[PDB]
């Protein structure tokens, strides 16, 4: 009972940021590394070891 | 013609059954396998045999085809008969051994069973159809007569009707009595199994059991009569490959939506 | 681990003697069992048995002369040998070898018992003078190239110290064996190879033996002896 | 084009399949039963043969039975139960004796009758202490019409009364099984007492018609 | 006490709403469509008897341990099919397996609320159970080493602990859920991890200190299962309620959902391709479906299984997908 409420008040206080940001961050790493990616584009199957 | 509509038949149900257990994931076990490979008998039977002998009916039994063709044909006929014949056993046997002790039944029954039961049929059917190419092709006197071909060996007549029809009627006449009398001392699931077996074995008696009785009476023993009969027991006996695909199968719920969505 | 060889003596031309390596602490079935070495000259692969006894080769040279077997149970490795020539005579090791994606084959040897009676593989120099904390380098090479389609390269280095058995250093030309310090490295191109040692000490003194794991039989280069 | 060294490991292979078929086709043989009470039901007193899981080997006719008991967990099983979906059945026992717990009892087997994954699961239930149940109904200071009023007005289809309050609390259970009314499951109940000589046998013949029902409608017969 | 409690349940409520400026998908509304997306079974592994519970990839990206219902736990390569290892397990009930990244331990864990640890590579020759760790009050749902040493797992207790498996004992547990902790992920950077449980809420868990630092709310039901974003700033979950959702770290919320009117079984598990754009998730409809991340439109389906799906795992390097179902086979994607 008590302790909920300490947890709670904890995790009330943090720096939160804008979700524009955060999706703006996460698209930013998808087309970084999306080349890098086999299963987007299939690879050439010289370069497949399946 | 009233035969070319068994081959239809013959086909059509070879076909849907086929399908029904290639294409359908939840039947695939031993028992879908051993049909399969009784359909497959049937189907083969149904495409090589039956059109030929419907090319019999319509040329006055004058032989169109080569001479040679008719020993390996003959060979055809014995050998398919055979392996349905011998499938129907093995089926017989396996429901009575499934139904008397299903607790033992169940210890082994994988695939290796399945696959052992179905050598062991298409041996034996090989076996027994064996001597038609090797004497026949020798001696063209051994499978003709007076330009009508069948077979003129007596005493292999005799051997391969008693060894492929006599063995498996009290077989299956020994395992249907057994199978009733075992579901009988326990129900509507058990009736109705029952009802199965019965039309099942009766109908199977009706079909082939007028052609092996008198193909034995016309060699044991009004030529013209007895050979009129023989001909309209062979093809009487030819619908029992366009039956057994059915009735093996329609009594399930399963087989009969895929045959409804096959078609 | 151990490895306990028996049987040897003096045995006269044509006889026939059989010779047997005992296993203790090590699962004896999951291993396959494997090499002689006469009283001057490097080592030679006799014969191959195979876990279950499925597979089982034999040298050219040996091949409808002697058999291998092994008898589970018990944990004991045997090989009758019949016809036995003046060129039989050799040192017999028991080795194990095991086969699988990352395993180290041909890792533990046995002592050995003394008896008295196809891919070129060259080391380039006999002996290589060496001294105390200095690097030296040991190569190897190969008639015909090494490296499989599957990217493995198949050599492998044996280290014989004066009175010891070979000991497995580095298999597969890279990789090193478990137990041996990290100075020892491969580096190795297709159809050449070579060792090297940093920071050599005494104790690392002796032969140096490059094998091929590429196809049977397996072949054993001549050796680089080492002095300080 | 395959090396020597990954020969050996495809003939490791190989071996390594060998064994574990070897192993499957002996673990085959067993028949698996999950015993299922959630308390003061006997459970444990049911079989006289013999800590997350508790497992119990009996064999009766040269066969072996394997009972898997569940008490680590809590009252809710969904997460678990959800592995035993593969058992011959699943045995129920639930004290007939104490009429308060019976609500309860019939709500836990009505949970355990419709769970998605124990469909095909047939279900054996032992309603238990039936001697103690006989002696409370023959006092009489326990009225069965206060918890339950439909036994007030019951005819049937060991003292009579006795006899219709047995089969009163064995029709509770029985309806709730025949409302699936699917047919690939069916409850087998029985009337066990606190120390009774065979249970296993009975166990025996269910597990039985279990398998030769699955058998018929393997063979297309019924 | 009570009374309080709502006053900052209510004002972290507000706090999020407050940042939810933007929609993802109307961030991402102007990107281009990865379009269908294709793969096909390289290889189908085959000698498991029973169900396969579980599977993981080792990091060496060629070989993986699988667990089932017969009680083996078997090393597989990959792209040779073959068996490097089949372990007997004491217990036939094991609902998760696990595989060290260095290789040399894998770890096991089931209704005997036991984790068992494995030497693979040792003199002898033999697969030998190094440790058994034992004092959790349920049934171990996951598993996952962070280093040789230290193991994390998730309880029907509703606890995860950390081990330290030289010692055998726990040196840190995590108290926040109120149900049985069906699944769990470690963060690349390794510092903190997830876990999801039967009470439908997910809490980031930081390993050094103990403590929890946000929880997030949104499914109806259970979460069965439960992964990471390859960045680390999100996290996919899986439940019943045929629906998975994206939820970002620092915004401290929901991103996006994926559901579609169409399916209505429950997520058996989810991952994550490389890039991250793919978001690959396993149903109980005996089928997998591949999402677009950014959009939550369904890219293609992973049809070749005759069971459910019990696991997903998609390997180190990106290459492929392996995918262990009910009916005892697992299937390599590409
Ligand atoms: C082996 O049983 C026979 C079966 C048939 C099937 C004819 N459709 C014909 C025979 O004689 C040609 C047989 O031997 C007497």
């Amino acid at each position: 009972a008590r302790k909920l409420v300490e947890q709670l008040k904890m995790e009330a206080n943090i720096d939160r940021i804008k979700v524009s940001k955060a999706a703006a961050d996460l698209m930013a790493y998808c087309e970084a590394h999306a080349k890098e990616d086999p299963l987007l584009t299939p690879v050439p199957a010289s370069e497949n070891p399946f | 013609l009233l035969t070319a509509v068994v081959i239809i038949l013959t086909i059509a149900g070879n076909i849907l059954v086929i399908m029904a257990v290639s294409l359908e994931k939840k039947l695939q076990n031993a028992t879908n396998y051993f049909l399969m490979s009784l359909a497959i008998a049937d189907m083969l039977l149904g495409f090589l045999v039956m059109p030929v002998s419907m090319l019999t009916i319509l040329y006055g039994y004058r032989w169109p085809l080569p001479s040679k063709l008719c020993a390996v044909w003959i060979y055809l006929d014995v050998l398919f008969s055979t392996a349905s014949i011998m499938h129907l056993c093995a089926i017989s046997l396996d429901r009575y051994v499934a139904i008397q002790n299903p607790i033992h039944h169940s210890r082994f029954n994988s695939r290796t069973k399945a696959f052992l039961k179905i050598i062991a049929v298409w041996t034996i059917s090989v076996g027994i159809s064996m001597p038609i190419p090797v004497f026949g092709l020798q001696d063209d006197s051994k499978v003709f007569k007076e330009g009508s071909c069948l077979l003129a060996d007596d005493n292999f007549v005799l051997i391969g009707s008693f060894v492929s029809f006599f063995i498996p009627l009290t077989i299956m006449v020994i395992t249907y009595f057994l199978t009733i009398k075992s579901l009988q001392k326990e129900i509507s699931n058990e009736q109705k199994a029952c009802k199965v077996l019965g039309i099942v074995f009766f109908l199977f008696v009706v079909m082939w059991c007028p052609f092996f009785i008198t193909n034995i009476m016309a060699v044991i023993c009004n030529e013209d009569v007895i050979g009129a009969l023989l001909n309209v027991f062979v093809w009487i006996g030819y619908l029992s490959s366009a039956v057994n695909p059915l009735v093996y199968t329609l009594f399930n719920k399963t087989y009969r939506s895929a045959f409804s969505r096959y078609i | 681990v151990q490895l306990v060889e028996s049987g040897g003596g003096l045995v006269q031309p044509g006889g026939s003697r059989k010779l047997s390596c005992s296993a203790s602490g090590f699962a004896f079935s999951s291993f396959g069992m494997h090499v002689r070495q006469a009283p001057e000259k490097g080592l030679e692969w006799v014969a191959y048995i195979s876990s279950g006894s499925g597979t089982i080769y034999y040298a050219d040279t040996v091949k409808g002369r002697f058999t291998i077997s092994r008898d589970d149970p018990k944990n004991t490795l045997f090989l009758q040998m019949t016809s036995l020539r003046s060129e039989d005579t050799a040192m017999y090791y028991c080795v194990r070898s095991i086969y699988y994606y990352g395993s180290s084959p041909f890792d533990f040897w046995g002592q050995g018992t003394t008896l008295t009676v196809d891919i070129v593989m060259t080391q380039a120099t006999s002996s290589v003078p060496v001294t105390p904390g200095e690097s030296v380098s040991i190569s190897c090479r190969s008639s015909k190239s090494l490296l499989h389609s599957n990217g493995n390269t198949y050599l492998y280095w044996f280290l014989q110290r004066p009175g010891q058995s070979p000991q497995l250093l580095i298999y597969r030309m890279s990789n090193l064996a478990s137990g041996v310090p990290d100075r020892f490295s491969g580096s190795g191109s297709g159809t050449a190879f070579t060792l090297t040692i940093s920071r050599l000490e005494a104790e690392d003194v002796g032969v140096y033996y490059c094998m091929q794991h590429l196809e049977y039989p397996l072949t054993f280069g001549a050796g680089t002896k080492l002095e300080l | 084009t395959v090396s020597a060294e990954d020969k050996a490991a495809a003939e490791r292979s190989k071996m390594i399949d060998k064994n574990l078929r070897e192993d499957g086709e002996k673990a085959r043989r067993t028949l698996r039963l999950l015993l299922l009470g959630a308390d003061n039901s006997g459970k444990s007193t049911i079989v006289k043969q013999m800590s997350g899981i508790f497992e119990t080997k009996f064999q009766v006719d040269k066969v072996n039975f394997h009972m898997f008991d569940v008490g680590g967990q809590r009252d809710e099983r969904r997460k678990w139960i959800q592995c035993f979906n593969d058992v011959t059945a699943i045995i129920f026992v639930v004290d007939s004796s104490d009429y308060n717990r019976l609500q309860e009892a019939l709500n836990d087997f009505k949970s355990i009758w419709n769970n998605r994954w124990l469909r095909t699961i047939s279900v054996i239930l032992f309603l238990n202490k039936q001697d103690l149940l006989a002696e409370k109904v023959l006092a009489g200071k326990s009225k069965i019409e206060d918890y339950f009023p439909e036994f007030a007005r019951y005819t049937t289809p060991e003292d009579p009364r006795v006899t219709r309050a047995k089969y009163f609390i064995r029709k509770e259970f029985v309806d709730i099984s025949t409302a699936s009314g699917d047919g690939r499951h069916i409850c087998y109940p029985h009337f066990t007492c606190a120390v009774d000589t065979e249970n296993a046998r009975r166990i025996f013949n269910d597990c039985k018609d279990i398998i030769l029902q699955m058998n018929l409608r393997e063979y297309n017969l019924v | 006490l009570r009374q309080e409690a709502e006053q900052l349940k209510n004002q972290i409520r507000d706090a999020r709403k407050a940042c939810a400026d933007a929609t993802l998908s109307q961030i991402t509304n102007n990107i281009d469509p990865v379009g269908r997306i294709q793969m096909r079974t390289r290889r189908t592994l085959r000698g498991h008897l029973a169900k396969i519970y579980a599977m993981h990839w080792g990091t060496d990206s060629r070989l993986l341990v699988s667990a089932s219902q017969d009680g083996k736990l078997i090393i597989w390569d990959s792209y040779t099919t073959n068996k490097v290892h089949a372990i007997p397990l004491r217990s036939s009930w094991v609902m998760t397996c696990a595989y060290a990244p260095s290789g040399n331990y894998v770890a096991c864990g089931g209704l005997d609320n036991i984790c068992s640890i494995y030497n693979l590579k040792t003199r002898e020759g033999n697969v030998r159970v190094s440790r058994e760790l034992a004092g959790h009050t349920g049934y171990l749902s996951c598993c996952r080493f962070l280093d040789d040493n230290q193991i994390v797992t998730s309880s029907g207790d509703t606890t995860c602990a950390l081990w330290d498996i030289e010692t055998g004992q726990q040196t840190t547990t995590f108290t926040g859920h109120t149900g049985d902790v069906m699944s769990l992920s470690l963060a690349p950077d390794t510092r903190l991890f997830v876990s999801g449980a039967c009470d439908a809420s997910a809490k980031l868990w930081d390993v050094r200190e103990g403590m929890c630092r946000q929880t997030f709310t949104g499914h109806e039901s259970d979460i069965n299962a439960i992964c990471f974003f390859p960045n680390g700033n999100a996290f996919a979950t899986g439940s019943d309620d045929a629906t998975c959702r994206l939820f970002d770290l620092r915004a401290d919320q929901e991103l996006m959902t994926y559901s579609h009117d169409n399916i209505i079984c429950g997520i058996t598990s989810v991952s994550f391709s490389k890039s991250g754009r793919l978001l690959l998730a396993g149903y109980d409809d005996f089928n997998c479906n591949v999402w677009d991340a950014l959009k939550a439109d369904r890219a293609g389906v992973l049809a070749g299984h005759d069971n459910r799906v019990s696991c997903l795992g998609v390997t180190d390097d990106g290459m492929a997908v392996a995918t262990g179902s009910w009916d005892s086979f697992l299937k390599i994607w590409n």
